[PDB]
This record gives C-alpha cells, sequence and structure tokens, in this order.
C-alpha cells in the first residue's frame, strides 16, 4: 500500500466506534481462498 | 489364549524384560493396509498443494519488490524470491508423487518433509491442526517401511516385493489417530463446549433437518451438534480398537467426517481422516478383498501371496535383536510420549499465552472459541514534531490473527517502525486499541492501549505484562444480554461494551447515525461531550441521548469493571427505504392501471430501464435500479439446478490446477535459461491466467 491514503486516516474516520451492518464466526480452522 | 492377550494383542508377560518389548514391538504383520494408507496419502497430499498451501496464489504471496509484514516462528527465517520458491513447491509435489507411487520413498519422503515445515515455519497465520497433523504423519512414514507391498519400489527390488514390516508401523499410526481423538475430546470439556455456546448457529444448516422432526431446535444445538461431537470424539478414540465395536465405530465415525466435510471448509482433513479410520482393522484387509474377486482382475490387482519374511523383524524360533529394533521401540515409546505433553506444555511457553493458550495448531482445539471483532485503532506519535495521527488498521498485512496474538504484535510494531520512515514519519511510537469478544460476551480490550508496543518488553518464556485479563465474571450476563438482543425492531442495533477502571473510550458518532443512545448496565460511568465541555455521571438504569456528528467519551471511574449498550439506528438507511418503498407504490399503482395522470419524467427512465437519450437520473433512481438488478440476479442464482453448479464447481478447479502448472513452468525457466524481455513475460503471463472455457 503506498500513495499516502490506504497508509493514513484522519481523525474522524478512525475513531468511528459503530458501524451499522445489514467474519463474526471465525473458528482459525478454516482456509480462506484466495483465487 | 487368554482373554486379556485377546483383546490387547500381546500378553502380560512380553512386557517383563526390555528385549520382550522389542522383540513384541518389532513381530511380523501384513503390510497391505499400511501401503494403502501410503497411497490414500500422498494422492490426498498431490491433491491439497495446488488448493490450500497456496500455489495458484504464491505469484501474490511473495512477490518480490512488495513491503509486507511477515510473521515467522523465527526471525532469522525469511522467504526467498519467488523462483526458488516455486522451486520448493516442485519439489513437493515431485515428493508426494514419489509417496504415492511408492518409488525411492525414503527421498520421496524427506523431500516432502522439509520443504513442507519450511513453509509451515514461515508464517504463522497459516497454522492449523489439519496441517500439522500432516507434518507428523509425513514425519512419521519417513521411517516406516511402508513400500514392501503395493509399490513400484518393490518391482525394481525383489527384497522389497510383499514383505514382512514390524509392528511399530501401525503402533505409531494408530496411537496418532487415537491421541487426536482423545485430546480433542478432553480439550471440548469446557463450559462454553458443554452450555451450547461454541457453534450456536450451526444447527440451521439443511443437514441436520431430520433431526428437527424429533427436537426442537434449540435442543438440536445441544444434544446433536454440541454433546455428539463429544461422545463421539471420545468413544471413536476407544470404540475402533476393538473387534465387538469396530462396526459401530466405523459407521458413526464415517457420518462424523462426512458431515464435517459438508459443513465447513477445513479441506482434505475429513478425507483424511476417513482414510486413517481403516488402518485399525486387520492388517491383510486389502489381501482378503483382492482374493474375492474374479480371476481377471487379479491380473491387474496386487499379489495375494503370503508375505516373504524380511530382514527387519525379530523372528521367535532365537533372535537377537540388533540396533534398528531398539531404535524402533524407543522412537515409538519417546514420540508418543511427546505427543502426549507437547498439548499440555503451555506452562512453559508462557510468552505465548493468551486469552486462550498457546498459538493455534497443536493442541487439538478444534471450533471451541469464536471471536467477533469491533473495532481496531493504531495510534503513532512522531519522535521529531510530537504530532498523533492514525494508521490504517491492516496496512502491510496480509492475514488478521494479529489481532489476538501478542508476538504477532509486536512483529507488526517493529515492521511498522522500519516502514515508516519512507513516509516522513521519523522514530514514532506506536499505540494499540482492539475490542474483541469470545462466545458472545461483553466487548473488551485484549491490550493496554497506553503501552509502546515498539518498546515493551516481550520474552517467550516469561508472561506478557500488557494483556488484559478476560473477565469471566461477567460471563451470567450472556443470558440477559441475549433478551436485549430479541427485544429491537428490525432496524435497531446494540452494541454491548465492558471497560476497566482508569480507562476512557473516545468515539466519534456518524451525521448519518441519529438517533443514537447509551444506556449503563453496571458500574460507575461518567459521559463526557467535548463539544461543550460537559460531562454527566451516569448511575444504574440511566440513558442518555448522544449527540449525532460530535466527539464523546466515556470514562470508567469504579473500583470493578463497567458494562454499558450503545443502542443506535441509521436514519440515512431508514429515510432511503421509506423512499425506495414509496416509489415502488408509485411504479406498481402504475403498472396495474392505476394513477392515470401522466408520470413524472423522473419516472420515465424506471418505466424504461435504460438511460438512452436522456438527462442522467437522480441518486434515487439508480439505487432503485441496481436493488431491482441485485434482487433479480439472487433469484436467477437460487433457480439453478444441480448439474450446472457440478460443472462449474469442475471447471473451477480446472482453472486453479492449469494456473499453478502454467506458472511453475514459467518460474523454472526463468531459473534455468535466464529471463526473457518483459514482452514476452507479459505474454506467457497473460496466457497462463486465462479461463478454460
Ligand atoms: C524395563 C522396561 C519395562 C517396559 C517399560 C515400557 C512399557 C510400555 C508399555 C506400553 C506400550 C506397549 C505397546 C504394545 C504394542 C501393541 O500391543 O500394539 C498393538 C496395539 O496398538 C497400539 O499400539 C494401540 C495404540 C493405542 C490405541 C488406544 C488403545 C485403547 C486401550 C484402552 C484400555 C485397554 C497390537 O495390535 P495387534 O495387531 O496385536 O491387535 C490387537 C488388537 N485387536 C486384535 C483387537 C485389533
Ligand atoms: C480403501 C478406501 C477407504 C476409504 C477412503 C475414502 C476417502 C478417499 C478420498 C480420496 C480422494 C477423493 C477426492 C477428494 C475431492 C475433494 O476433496 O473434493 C474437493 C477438492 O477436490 C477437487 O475439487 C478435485 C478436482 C480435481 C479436478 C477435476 C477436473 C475433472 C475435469 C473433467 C473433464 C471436464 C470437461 C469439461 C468440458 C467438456 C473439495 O472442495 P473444497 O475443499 O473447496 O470444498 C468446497 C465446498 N465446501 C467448502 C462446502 C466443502
Ligand atoms: C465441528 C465438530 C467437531 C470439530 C472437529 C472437526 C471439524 C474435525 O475435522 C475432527 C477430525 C478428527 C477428530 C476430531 C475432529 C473434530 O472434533 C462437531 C461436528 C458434530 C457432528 C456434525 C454432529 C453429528 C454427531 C454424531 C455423528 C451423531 C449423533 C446423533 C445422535 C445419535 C445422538
Ligand atoms: C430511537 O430510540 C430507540 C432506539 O434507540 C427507538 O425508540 C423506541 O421507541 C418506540 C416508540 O414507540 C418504542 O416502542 C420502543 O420500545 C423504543 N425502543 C427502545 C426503548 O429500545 C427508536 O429506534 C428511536 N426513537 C425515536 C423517538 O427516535
Ligand atoms: C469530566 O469528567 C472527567 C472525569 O474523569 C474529567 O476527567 C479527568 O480529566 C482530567 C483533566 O480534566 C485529567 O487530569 C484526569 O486524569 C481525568 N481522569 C480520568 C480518571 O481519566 C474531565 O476533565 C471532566 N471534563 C470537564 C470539562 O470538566
Ligand atoms: C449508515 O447507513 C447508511 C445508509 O446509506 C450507510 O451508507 C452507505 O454507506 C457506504 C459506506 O459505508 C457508502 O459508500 C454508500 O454510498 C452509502 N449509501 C447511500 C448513500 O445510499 C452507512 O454506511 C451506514 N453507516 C454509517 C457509519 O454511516
Ligand atoms: C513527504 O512524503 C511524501 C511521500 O513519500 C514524499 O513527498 C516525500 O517522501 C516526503 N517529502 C518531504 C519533503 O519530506
Amino acid at each position: 500500500e503506498e500513495t499516502d491514503q490506504e497508509v493514513f486516516l484522519g481523525p474522524p474516520e478512525a475513531q468511528s466506534f459503530l458501524s451499522s451492518h445489514t467474519l463474526t464466526e471465525r473458528f482459525w480452522e478454516s482456509y480462506i481462498y484466495n483465487g | 489364549d487368554s482373554r486379556i492377550g485377546k483383546l490387547l494383542g500381546f500378553e502380560w508377560t512380553d512386557l517383563s524384560s526390555w528385549r520382550r518389548l522389542v522383540t513384541l514391538l518389532n513381530r511380523p504383520t501384513d503390510p497391505a493396509s499400511l501401503a494403502v494408507f501410503r497411497f490414500l496419502f500422498g494422492f490426498l497430499m498431490v491433491l491439497d498443494i495446488p488448493q490450500e498451501r497456496g500455489l495458484s496464489s504464491l505469484d501474490r504471496k511473495y512477490l518480490d519488490g512488495l513491503d509486507v509484514c511477515r510473521f515467522p516462528l523465527l526471525d532469522a527465517l525469511r522467504p526467498l524470491p519467488l523462483d526458488w520458491m516455486y522451486l520448493v513447491y516442485t519439489i513437493m509435489f515431485l515428493g508426494a508423487l514419489g509417496m504415492m507411487l511408492g518409488l525411492c520413498y525414503r527421498i520421496s519422503c524427506v523431500l516432502f518433509l522439509l520443504p513442507y515445515w519450511y513453509v509451515f515455519l514461515l508464517d504463522k497465520t497459516s497454522w492449523n491442526n489439519h496441517s500439522y497433523l500432516y507434518g507428523l504423519l509425513a514425519f512419521q512414514l519417513t521411517f516406516m517401511d511402508a513400500n514392501h507391498y503395493w509399490s513400484v519400489d518393490g518391482l525394481l527390488n525383489a527384497h522389497r516385493r510383499n514383505a514382512h514390516v514390524p509392528l511399530w508401523n501401525y503402533a505409531v499410526l494408530r496411537g496418532q489417530i487415537f491421541i487426536v481423538y482423545f485430546i480433542a475430546g478432553v480439550k471440548k470439556l469446557d463450559a462454553d463446549w458443554v452450555e451450547g455456546y461454541s457453534m450456536e448457529y450451526l444447527s440451521r444448516h439443511w443437514l441436520f433437518s431430520p433431526f428437527k422432526l424429533l427436537l426442537s431446535e434449540e435442543l438440536t444445538s445441544l444434544l446433536v451438534v454440541h454433546w455428539g461431537g463429544l461422545l463421539l470424539d471420545l468413544s471413536a478414540g476407544f470404540l475402533l480398537f476393538f473387534d465387538v465395536s469396530r462396526s459401530i465405530g466405523l459407521f458413526f465415525v464415517s457420518y462424523f467426517h462426512c458431515m464435517n466435510s459438508q459443513l465447513f471448509s477445513i479441506g482434505m482433513f475429513s478425507y483424511v481422516m476417513l482414510a486413517s479410520s481403516p488402518l485399525f482393522c486387520s492388517p491383510e484387509w486389502p489381501r482378503k478383498l483382492v482374493s474375492y474377486c474374479p480371476r481377471r482382475l487379479q491380473q491387474l490387482l496386487p499379489l495375494k501371496a503370503a508375505p516373504q519374511p524380511s530382514v527387519s523383524c525379530v523372528y521367535k524360533r532365537g533372535q537377537k535383536p540388533g540396533l534398528r529394533h531398539q531404535l524402533g521401540a524407543a522412537f515409538t515409546l519417546l514420540y508418543l510420549l511427546e505427543q502426549l505433553f507437547l498439548p499440555y506444555s503451555h506452562f512453559l511457553t508462557q510468552g505465548y499465552n493468551n486469552w486462550t493458550n498457546g498459538l493455534y495448531g497443536y493442541s487439538w482445539d478444534m471450533m471451541v472459541h469464536s471471536r467477533s471483532h469491533q473495532h481496531v485503532k493504531i495510534t503513532y506519535r512522531d519522535g521529531r514534531t510530537g504530532e498523533l495521527g492514525y494508521l490504517n488498521p491492516g496496512v502491510f498485512t496480509q492475514s488478521r490473527r494479529w489481532k489476538d496474538h501478542a508476538d504477532m504484535l509486536k512483529q507488526y510494531a517493529t515492521c511498522l517502525s522500519r516502514l515508516l520512515p519512507k513516509y516522513n514519519v521519523t522514530e514514532p511510537q506506536i499505540y494499540f486499541d482492539i475490542w474483541v469478544s469470545i462466545n458472545d460476551r461483553f466487548q473488551q480490550r485484549i491490550f493496554d492501549p497506553r503501552v509502546d508496543i515498539v518498546q515493551a518488553a516481550w520474552s517467550p518464556f516469561q508472561r506478557t505484562s500488557w494483556v488484559q485479563p478476560l473477565l469471566m465474571d461477567l460471563s451470567p450476563w450472556r443470558a440477559k444480554l441475549q433478551e436485549i438482543k430479541s427485544s429491537l425492531d428490525n432496524h435497531t442495533e446494540v452494541v454491548f461494551i465492558a471497560d476497566f477502571p482508569g480507562l476512557h473510550l473516545e468515539n466519534f458518532v456518524s451525521e448519518d447515525l441519529g438517533n443514537t443512545s447509551i444506556q449503563l448496565l453496571q458500574g460507575e460511568v461518567t459521559v463526557e461531550l467535548v463539544a461543550e465541555q460537559k460531562n454527566q455521571t451516569l448511575r444504574e438504569g440511566e440513558k442518555m441521548q448522544l449527540p449525532a456528528g460530535e466527539y464523546h467519551k466515556v470514562y470508567t471511574t469504579s473500583p470493578s469493571p463497567s458494562c454499558y449498550m450503545y443502542v443506535y439506528v441509521n436514519t440515512t438507511e431508514l429515510a432511503l427505504e421509506q423512499d425506495l418503498a414509496y416509489l415502488q407504490e408509485l411504479k406498481e399503482k402504475v403498472e396495474n392501471g392505476s394513477e392515470t395522470g401522466p408520470l413524472p419524467p423522473e419516472l420515465q427512465p424506471l418505466l424504461e430501464g435504460e438511460v438512452k437519450g436522456g438527462p442522467e437520473p437522480t441518486p434515487l433512481v439508480q439505487t432503485f435500479l441496481r436493488r431491482q438488478q441485485r434482487l433479480q440476479e439472487i433469484e436467477r442464482r437460487r433457480n439453478t439446478p444441480f448439474h450446472e453448479r457440478f460443472f462449474r464447481f469442475l471447471l473451477r478447479k480446472l482453472y486453479v490446477f492449469r494456473r499453478s502448472f502454467l506458472m511453475t513452468c514459467i518460474s523454472l525457466r526463468n531459473l534455468i535459461l535466464g529471463r526473457p524481455s518483459l514482452e514476452q513475460l507479459a505474454q506467457e503471463v497473460t496466457y497462463a491466467n486465462l479461463r478454460p472455457f
């Protein structure tokens, strides 16, 4: 990651604790497919 | 003759002295079952190398020139360049083929073993139990004489064609499988497995549909999913050994493994376990199976004659045991003792200890803890100017297991320390703030957010001083919280938080999240709004309406941890949904013949369905069209016959294999004949990625 936009965040967008949703049950025993 | 001798296969007097023990562990036995297991293990690892080990993805994981943070077990180890890594995986494939066909067995076993562990130790984020098991089996099979029956090496050497093998070859494998089952069972005697919390949502799969005819969903998720697993683990440990219980054990174990294969994405673990299950049968089952065939098949299948004498066994007449027999007996005893001890060796390596025990992979604690992360904040302070900034949570990383282990956090901090000077930051101080909950508890911090991880102290054999304890006293609250989870509308959402004394949480509610409220469940907290610098102390059962679009802070000011909750709804999504419903109602009214009046021009694109020769649609129209298209696509996906799905699956796997092979060939050519011009490389790489069709 480069361009100084994927390696830095502003204050307000880095402290947003609550995010709405419309993994949460990861077991660490599952191979994650990539392609 | 003695019943104990018949059941256990050996007499007590055989263990009176060391020499008798060596003779017992080196007695003759048939080689057939070992050969079949060798073949199946080799075939499965051959299929597994291009899929899970990462040969297809190796061109985007160890890419040259990319700056990434690695997580190796030892800091000395570093990846080689890409081409040499492809060569290493080629050697792995050749070793697996050699093990499958039994051609140059020891060399093939070594060529599979050494690269596999090199790759395994190079990254701790790719560790899982089914990989450690494969490594251990490859380590074991290097010493066993598994090429004596149904092997190419037999055809090339008469002395090793249908010959005897020592008994400890079977004993080590049987002990390994028994240890796996039994340790998995005993590890699952935890409060979060016997009470129904781990894997609480796996009872909704359609494979459990028949059980619902006689049991409710709540009971089906406890008696069958949880207790059944524990009982099957222990019993499958014990049942297969004895002759009386082998049939029922095989049936239950096979059903268990097939269901695990369908439910999860573990990979080849279930098939390897299925192949290992027959190993408890009599050592001569393939021979009698070959006998029970027509003569035409016998002309192609392996030999059916009795095995010949070998040189790696002690024969009773007597024969004085040599050196290899004693080494085999010692290896068996010491290896089994080490396998018993290692899963419980977490009191020595306390640096790797956390809320759970040790690094994942070598404990057999499968599907016993589930984690849900809420937020990850990484702060940095520059050592020259004093500026304070925030980094992206997962920059310069490929896996997300660094949020739960201290050592990986230390390695990530050092990597960031060496890499940030490229982006105009001097010697920094980096702080981490990570929230995580295990098995649906209150979300609490895992590392102290006031400690510079770059200068923190960590050694493997001492306890880490900056890992917050797991507050297990709030475990029963998971009952009440669930009730609160079921009292909400279809729009409202709830997040539960438990915070330590002294610390504070600073939060920025987004402008979209209107109607956000904070309620206190236990303890004493103070909520501060910085817009006017006003702080209020909240007592038990008090609720406050937070501002939307500003900063607020919550401080804990009690001798004990404080538990509270955020209840919020998204106003923007609600308004958009109302407008979308109104637009759909207007469309339906137009369609059914009502609303005879002319449609507005903004509605005309909706009926037309295509933006051609007109003004660009408003965001609402674009959103409606996108939602309709997505719903239609999902509906089309659902109405797909089985054969098409199977064909697509096969084509995708063929694509993976073809890409792996072509990339490996390109890498080997680059190593041997040198690197051609960039245009030729681009053409070859483009040809490699092409879909089969
Ligand atoms: C997910 C489960 C266990 C985790 C697991 C996995 C994934 C493995 O790969 C293992 C491999 C070897 C050793 C242990 C492993 C392991 O622990 C329980 C799965 C529960 C199952 C699907 C429910 C069916 C239970 C039995 C078969 C039926 C009993 C029903 C009534 C008759 C009582
Ligand atoms: C915001 O406040 C809460 C959610 O944060 C919700 O209000 C509820 O108000 C309705 C009004 O009839 C009650 O029936 C519910 O029982 C309330 N829910 C509770 C108390 O949890 C609603 O999402 C928003 N309400 C307003 C007025 O904006
Ligand atoms: C609101 O109340 C909080 C309660 O802690 C005050 O916080 C402390 O803030 C002072 C500086 O104002 C620090 O020196 C203390 O260390 C803080 N205490 C803790 C426990 O963190 C806060 O200052 C108050 N705000 C206003 C505007 O009066
Ligand atoms: C709150 O709800 C809104 C509803 O729009 C969510 O918004 C979308 O947010 C994503 C980014 O997460 C944007 O790219 C989309 O354009 C938004 N949709 C629109 C404008 O229709 C939003 O993510 C939710 N969460 C927060 C924190 O605002
Ligand atoms: C500032 O950072 C950017 C990104 O690397 C680049 O302009 C340069 O490295 C830095 N320039 C100065 C003057 O520090």
